[PDB]
DNA sequence: TCGAGAATCCCGGTGCCGAGGCCGCTCAATTGGTCGTAGACAGCTCTAGCACCGCTTAAACGCACGTACGCGCTGTCCCCCGCGTTTTAACCGCCAAGGGGATTACTCCCTAGTCTCCAGGCACGTGTCAGATATATACATCCGAT
DNA sequence: ATCGGATGTATATATCTGACACGTGCCTGGAGACTAGGGAGTAATCCCCTTGGCGGTTAAAACGCGGGGGACAGCGCGTACGTGCGTTTAAGCGGTGCTAGAGCTGTCTACGACCAATTGAGCGGCCTCGGCACCGGGATTCTCGA
């Protein structure tokens, strides 16, 4: 069955910050599952926004909005700042 | 002579190795085997994962030792080093598990 | 609760059939025949140079079996002391066991081997079959009426056989609860109707009715009629037995030398009787016909009886005040 | 096969080992038991939510994403096991 | 308090399997049209907020003061820590059976989607009594002398 | 432990009213009817994880065993806190007035939705080998009696 994760971007990055680093599958499996967990954090925070603002379309600014109301300080800050970065070199082309 | 450490000392020391360690601290069968009876209450004859009784273990532990954890802040706010039943029950009362 | 100084070394006794004499062991491999009305030594036999760990008295109560440490078994008469018969084994005797409603009859559990039922007759003898074949301690017991034998083994399996042809009428694994076994620590029964008891490695006796198993048949799953322990101190029991009615349950605490009595149909703990801190805690009896219990620990005997309100208490002796119910006429002439 | 008893198969001392764990000092006796009943209780509630998923999941056997899914509703969510 | 002893830290060496790297092998990601539409936005209201200001007053701040709980100290008991011993069953390794879990392939029952019509719901008026408020009263309860 | 006095509180009363139950006309979401697809349901198959047992070990649990250590009870004092009474103070009513900004409608348009065609990024599976886990042994450091 073909199972999807993200341990692969684990990796990436990992080496990306860490390049002379193992992990354990363990801990893989665990630092996945909290992706997954602020995935749907994050969804379901947009979801019932738009609800309240009625709207059927989730975007980069609910995605900002929600972050803000979920991460704190410098951690939603360096977020927002990255995340806009982000989306500004995806338009760029 | 015999020597016998102070009290407390090697449970200090124990409590030591324990922050220091992070494996399970229960027998795996016991627990399994408690597992399996809670099941039966609510139905019997259910299977499980190896996999999801090691989460049952580990999840319990870790509300376990956070309850003996803020339960002994509490009998430090209680000044004492021994531990009482109220403090773990008031602590789940402002754990609002009453 | 009252002791007998006349007593050395005792180490198991016996009432007879209607609890007036008591054939106790001693080191020294001697009888001590000692009675309760005249709170004397009746009796002393010269058994065996070696220690006497089970003694049963006949139903006429002339005739007592006595098993040494030297796997010596022997019959005495009681009136002459006389060694009737005598056989030894290999595997040490564990218990020997008149049949209650055949003399002629005793069953023998050794230490490794399994129990044999010989004839006192005829010097033969049936080997009693074993289910796993590899207990090599098996516990084997008559019923009230000497009609099964009830054979418990140190992994939890029972098996009732018939007395006479030894095939399997009844059988089950008793458990730990949650899927081991215990070994069988020993089998008793009572002298009064059906209910009899388990004393287990589990420290946890389990009482049962013998029709339930019968009608369990081979390989059920009969449960107890109750489940008795000390659910405070999680305590062994060294050596248990009902009351002579078949209501009262005692357990002996050797390991605080205690005394626990619960009851039969409810099984609430009746009372506890505490001895000699000091004192390791050996063998327990039961009067048949009295609320009497004898004791034998570091080879002392106690004795534990139970008396009713008078010897004092009997006016019109009450309790609570009484108010005076006044007539019609109480007043009138 | 009908389980019992198993709420005592906690020993003392893996208590007091998680105690310590907890980095605890001096403890009483009274607590274990106590300790225990908090315990069934705590799973009391989880084991039935969890086969309440497998409930619905209409299976014999109990799965991990089940109770991750009751701790996630119990809110104290747990990570790595999918 | 300077040693003895004990639990520990660290060092080298052994052996291992998970971490990882690579390999077939897709389906899910991309690309590109195409379309109906969410909302972006403009442009109106209007109203609720925002501030103004005055008037009354219940409320707030501080005082003095009793006082009584917080706190600090002592001695006791008992009791839980530490260690020693004895017992056991968790574990671990292996085996085995099957029963459930997962899979795929059909099959079709039910729901989404559409269109019609109207009737229950909703904004909106409208008398109107549950209860808010004030007052005098009767009952309960504290606090101090006896 | 009681009684007397103070005080605070539950009660009946009267009326005022403004929320509030009630009724409307008008609106549109809900019902009713019809069509499609395809998620769901069923079934046969495979696998394979689990649940069961069996034997040996010991680390671990049970249990016992002092015994110093603190839980606790009590006991003195004192400082900080209730209290009732002073004081002054903003809080609230209320009513005024402006509008900034919610809050509504009407476009029109960019924007995913969606589908179709394409595929390489990624994932199950297969070696592989090296940090890592274990072990044994030596050296270090805490601790409890001087």
């Amino acid at each position: 069955t073909r199972k999807e994760s993200y341990a692969i971007y684990v990796y990436k990055v990992l080496k990306q910050v860490h390049p002379d680093t193992g992990i354990s599958s363990k801990a893989m499996s665990i630092m996945n599952s909290f992706v997954n967990d602020v995935f749907e954090r994050i969804a379901g925070e947009a979801s019932r926004l738009a609800h309240y603002n009625k709207r059927s379309t989730i975007t980069s600014r609910e995605i900002q909005t929600a972050v803000r109301l979920l991460l704190p300080g410098e951690l939603a800050k360096h977020a927002v700042s990255e995340g806009t970065k982000a989306v500004t070199k995806y338009t760029s082309a | 002579k015999p020597h016998r450490y102070r009290p407390g000392t090697v449970a200090l020391r124990e409590i030591r190795r324990y922050q220091k360690s992070t494996e399970l601290l229960i027998r795996k069968l016991p627990f399994q085997r408690l597992v399996r009876e809670i099941a039966q209450d609510f139905k019997t004859d259910l299977r499980f994962q190896s996999s999801a009784v090691m989460a049952l273990q580990e999840a319990s532990e870790a509300y376990l030792v956070a309850l003996f954890e803020d339960t002994n802040l509490c009998a430090i706010h209680a000044k004492r080093v021994t531990i009482m039943p109220k403090d773990i029950q008031l602590a789940r009362r402002i754990r609002g598990e009453r | 609760d009252g002791t007998l100084d006349c007593i050395s070394m005792a180490l198991t006794c016996t009432f007879n059939r209607w609890g007036t004499l008591l054939a106790v062991g001693c080191n020294d491999g001697r009888i001590v025949i000692w009675d309760f009305l005249t709170r004397g030594i009746a009796k002393i036999i010269s058994a065996h140079i070696h220690p006497v760990c089970s003694l049963c008295w006949s139903r006429d109560g002339h005739k007592l079996v006595s098993a040494s440490t030297d796997n010596i078994v022997s019959q005495w008469d009681v009136l002459s002391g006389d060694c009737d018969q005598r056989f030894r084994f290999p595997s040490p005797i564990l218990k020997v066991q008149y049949h209650p409603r055949d003399q002629n009859k005793v069953l023998v559990c050794p230490m490794k081997s399994a129990p044999v039922m010989l004839t006192l007759s005829d010097s033969k003898h049936v080997v009693l079959p074993v289910d796993d074949d590899s207990d090599l301690n098996v516990v084997a017991s008559f019923d009230r009426r000497g009609e099964y034998i009830y054979t418990g083994n140190a992994k939890g399996k029972i098996l009732v056989l018939k007395t006479d042809s030894q095939d399997l009428v009844a059988s089950f694994r008793v458990t730990t609860g949650t899927s081991n076994t215990t070994a069988i620590k020993s089998i008793e029964f009572a002298r009064k109707g059906s209910c009899f008891l388990i004393n287990t490695a589990d420290r946890i006796i389990r009482v049962y009715d013998g029709r339930e198993i019968l009608t369990c048949g081979r390989d059920g799953e009969p449960e107890p009629m109750q489940k008795l322990q000390d659910l405070v101190n999680r305590t062994p029991w060294k050596k248990c037995c009902f009351s002579g009615d078949g209501e009262y349950i005692v357990a002996g605490s050797a390991r605080q030398h205690a005394l626990y009595i619960w009851e039969k149909s409810i099984g609430n703990l009746v009372k506890i009787l505490h001895g000699t801190r000091g004192e390791l805690l050996l063998d327990v009896a039961w009067h048949p016909v009295r609320p009497i219990i004898a004791s034998i620990s570091s080879g002392v005997v106690s004795i534990w009886a139970q008396n009713q309100v008078e010897n004092w208490s009997a006016f019109k002796e009450l309790d609570e005040n009484v108010e005076y119910e006044e007539r019609e006429s109480e007043f009138d002439i | 096969k009908v389980l019992r008893d198993n709420i005592q198969g906690i020993t003392k001392p893996a208590i007091r080992r998680l105690a310590r764990r907890g980095g605890v000092k001096r403890i009483s006796g009274l607590i274990y038991e106590e300790t225990r009943g908090v315990l069934k209780v705590f799973l009391e509630n989880v084991i039935r939510d969890a086969v309440t998923y497998t409930e619905h999941a209409k299976r014999k056997t109990v799965t991990a994403m089940d109770v991750v899914y009751a701790l996630k509703r119990q809110g104290r969510t747990l990570y790595g096991f999918g």
